[PDB]
């Protein structure tokens, strides 16, 4: 089965060219009411669905080790960005898809992965990025990688102004080859979305 | 064995696949707990010092492992060669605290002094990287065993007990250039 | 032959806090009975639940007071054991010794003005996240909050939640710290009517599950 | 009893290492526990 | 909560009144017996020294916390760092009695020397103020635990054993001028 | 009298891999749950085996490619934790603080190309015993090796065997030995069609029966 | 546990010598006791 449809709210992924999910770390949450939050918390739906963000244009000159990264949380103009500015504490893992979409004529590789405390890698460490949550985009196998993460870190509610526990990471593994008949660049896009969104200490208004 | 790669599944294929047996396997040095219980040097230190397992060497063996994980938890054992007497405080102290007795306070005993101190942490874990700020790179203060204290603190010894690590992070080996194998002086009899 | 023992370097020195205890040598003293006596405290946080203190505002004040019949900030202060207004209070003097706490904090309100006087306030959490306190009860509506009247009973309780990302919060305040680390408490009068000279007695005591651990002996001595 | 962790007894008889109290009570435990909490009136929550 | 202040009958509101939820807590630290019970420092010493726990620092651990009582009750754990020998007596003896072997002697042993001692007053309790005269302020001369005396005493420590404290007292943590809050240098990690 | 002890001389001196514990001095100390932390790993070797970490070939790439049609030599590495190409590996970064192992180490193959690309290729272990590895397919085929195609399934998986003297082989290599105490893994090109700029990603990880024992502490500190 | 080798117990009470965890899980062994093995297809062996 290659067809796999993801929904999260009122918004659904389908795709017809999957590898299957990969699940980083567990394959659930852990405790969401903890002493620190005096259960004051709650959860906010709303801010469970799908957004979007272009990562970059996979081009055949880019060489092994080329690497593109995304903080999270990164800027949303929608609800769950809204709850970062009126809540103090939020937690929350990450249902990620990431398409690569050019055709089954390209060749070439590219590695996706979810890393715990982004830290700029050194070229020799790159060898070892399989190391965290990943899956790979093949153009003559898939177009999409699909990974679930929890919400991890030292803290069991954090303050994404100050810290951003995860990071979505896209690395060329094998350059991009083009024929007569593949495409000449691949634009490379993520589908992402909140997943058991808590909120703790409302904030004052700005007015 | 044959599978699909793109969905990054462990495969762990035997030499059962071409007639052969796959052995025994011991793995108790490997252990996790065990392998990072032992002692190793601190090195960069002041009559002051603030115990941060960072300041471990990045490719000892126990600083490399530790750096080979994103969170860890740990209790810990000291041994510091120091002149006077020297005192411990616990994660948090005003580092005022220090100088005075009513703290744990070792009184000299050479050849040095030997101490099981207890995690103090205000996080459940700690982190060996962290990508942000503590304020309102670095990590943050309050990511320390405590700090001790004495007139002069010659050497430092740290020894994580009951370890746990969370989340695997790369390990390096020495970069080769030969071309072929990184070789070197293997301990061998004389004459 | 004998049992054979290794003496082992880095033990057996002094240590100011040990759990061992030293060789007696004057035994068989009996005591005086002091059977009941009274007053027995056996936890310092038993003490802190029990009886409030209070809180220091301006000019040295156990209380709040304004003439105006406006809607105003009586007092902003930080929530912290290290804070200007708890400094005389019971509860930070027990807390100067211990390196860390989390749980609940209680406040006290106490209404003094004359049985003509009457008054509305606010009191709200604020947590850490924003630059400045709200200036008034109307920004500050968004946080955690309680209003209340005066009237029969004078006195009026709330309990400052622990709401921080760690399980254990330092009771000192660091000099780099420059706004607080865990929020401010801000009280507001609502309006009033006729209690521009009467006032409101703030004292504070140890919430149910407020917690200190870590001894520490900071003073200078 | 106290700041003591051996698992092991006292080598010394207790007459010796500690004074003996003789009989003819925690107040401020149950002051605190007596304490009222709650609220007052009626709720409409 | 909504209460009759002037009674002053204890009152515990908790976060349940707007929707949160009351935690568990962990009191050992805050245990009478056991904060008592580490050494401190005397530090105004004479080679005739009589044993007095209001000769501890105000501010220090011990010390504030003893003057935060009204009436107590311990036993005792002494180490003292002394030329020659080391003779201890009971309260109530003649000063003279320091003088003779007959009394607990304790020849010295470096570093220094440790000792358990008894109550030894004549009250069922001692007390850290006390509002009258004892003679036919100052504390009556029989608030003590003995004294002790050697050719020099270079320091001493004292340990409350099995401590009870009754009727609490003012406690008060350092006068703060910022305004906000007192701040200090709280320890963080180096570089 | 007491018991009468030998204090022993050449005992108790510290040691930093003793099997004892020190003396405890600040006790009672809880610590915030951690309960279910996610991504613990409790030995080293589960990792190495689940997580396979690439080799490096010729200019850092973690693949090989060849632009002729015709059979030819891939690659050829010694079987050796501190080879050249295994030296950004995870499992090599492991194996450096251990004297020894045993067991098998396997290799895997992604072939990168595109829909219209394909090819034949062949992985053989050559044991130490030979002078020079063999350049050809026909040479090789007579060691212990497998051959496949390029289709749906872009991975291919084998085990390299542990085949030795001895139950044990070193980590580390020596100065003196010249050829490869272990022998070799060679990678062939039987042939291919049309795939003249696509790769073939090469990673290793821990067999079922690999183990690595004697932990050691050999960079320079 | 660890690199701890006696067979007598320890002389300090736990609560001494170390920290006492509290509760309100080996993921990378389950990751690598899911590995597949064997092959795929058919055998002709």
């Amino acid at each position: 089965d290659r067809i796999l449809t993801t929904r999260n709210g009122h918004t659904t992924s389908t795709t017809q060219s999957s590898v299957g999910v990969t699940y980083g770390y567990s394959t659930q949450e852990d405790h969401v009411s903890g002493p620190n939050t005096s259960g004051l918390e709650t959860r906010v739906v709303q801010a469970e669905r799908f957004f979007k963000k272009h990562l970059f244009d996979w081009t055949p000159d880019k060489a092994f080790g080329h690497l593109e990264k995304l903080e999270l949380p990164t800027d949303h103009k929608g609800v769950y960005g809204h709850l970062v500015d009126s809540f103090a504490y939020m937690r929350n893992g990450w249902d990620v898809e990431v398409s690569a979409v050019g055709n089954q004529f390209n060749g070439g590789c590219l590695l996706v992965a979810m890393v715990p405390e982004w830290k700029e890698f050194t070229p020799r460490e790159k060898y070892q990025l399989t190391l965290f949550p990943h899956q790979f985009i093949s153009p003559r196998t898939n177009m999409t990688a699909h990974i679930v993460v929890p919400y991890l870190g030292v803290n069991r509610y954090d303050q994404y102004k100050k810290h951003k526990p995860w990071t979505l990471v896209v690395m060329v593994v094998s350059p991009l080859t083009t024929n007569t008949v593949s495409a000449g660049q691949i634009k490379v896009y993520a589908n992402i979305a909140p997943t058991h969104v808590h909120v703790a200490g409302e904030l004052p208004s700005k007015e | 064995t044959t599978t699909t790669g793109e969905s990054a599944d462990p495969v762990t294929t035997t030499v059962e696949n071409y007639g052969g047996e796959t052995q025994v396997q011991r793995r108790q040095h490997t252990d996790v707990t065990f392998i990072m219980d032992r002692f190793v040097k601190i090195q960069n230190l002041n009559p002051t010092h603030v115990i941060d397992l960072m300041q471990t060497h990045q490719h000892g063996l126990v600083g490399a492992l530790l750096r080979a994980a994103t969170y860890y938890f740990s209790d810990l054992e000291i041994v510091v060669r120091h002149d006077g007497n020297l005192t411990w405080v616990p994660n948090g102290a005003p580092e005022a605290a220090l100088s005075n007795t009513g703290n744990p306070t070792a009184y000299l005993k050479a050849p040095f002094t030997r101490l099981a101190l207890p995690y103090t942490a205000p996080h459940r874990v700690l982190a060996t990287v962290y990508n942000g700020t503590s304020k309102y790179a670095q990590l943050p203060a309050s990511f320390n065993f405590g700090a001790i204290q004495a007139t002069t603190i010659h050497e430092l010894l740290v020894r994580m007990k009951r370890a746990e690590l969370y989340c695997p992070r790369p390990l390096l080996a020495v970069e080769v250039s030969s071309q072929d194998r990184h070789k070197q002086k293997i301990i061998a009899p004389a004459k | 032959g004998i049992v054979p023992v290794a003496c082992s370097d880095g033990y057996g020195g002094l240590v100011t806090t040990d759990p061992k205890t030293a060789d007696p040598v004057y035994g068989m003293v009996y005591n005086p009975p002091r059977t009941n006596y009274p007053g027995r405290f056996t936890n310092l946080l038993d003490v802190a639940e029990a009886c409030p203190t209070f809180l220091c505002f301006d000019e040295g004040k156990p209380y709040v007071v304004t003439r105006t019949d406006e809607q105003r900030l009586l007092a902003k202060f930080d929530v912290s054991l290290a804070a200007k207004h708890m400094s005389n209070t019971y509860l930070s003097g027990i807390a100067q010794y211990y390196a860390q706490y989390s749980g609940t904090i209680n406040l006290h309100f106490m209404f003094t003005g004359s049985t003509d006087s009457k008054a509305r306030y606010m009191v709200a959490y604020v947590p850490p996240g924003v630059e400045t306190p709200p200036d008034t009860p109307e920004k500050a509506a968004h946080c955690i909050h309680a209003e209340w009247d005066t009237g029969l009973n004078s006195k009026f309780t709330f309990s400052i939640p622990y709401v921080s990302a760690a399980d254990y919060a330092y009771t000192a305040s660091d000099v780099a710290e420059t706004t607080n680390v865990q929020g401010w408490v801000c009280i507001y009068q609502i309006t009033h009517g006729k209690a521009e000279q009467d006032t409101l007695v703030v004292s504070v005591s140890a919430g149910k599950d407020f917690e200190l651990r870590l001894p520490i002996d900071p003073r200078s001595q | 009893s106290g700041n003591t962790g051996s698992i092991i007894n006292n080598y010394y008889m207790q007459q010796y290492q500690n004074s003996m109290d003789t009989q003819l009570n925690d107040w401020f435990s149950k002051l605190a526990s007596s304490a009222f909490s709650g609220l007052f009136g009626a709720l409409l929550a």
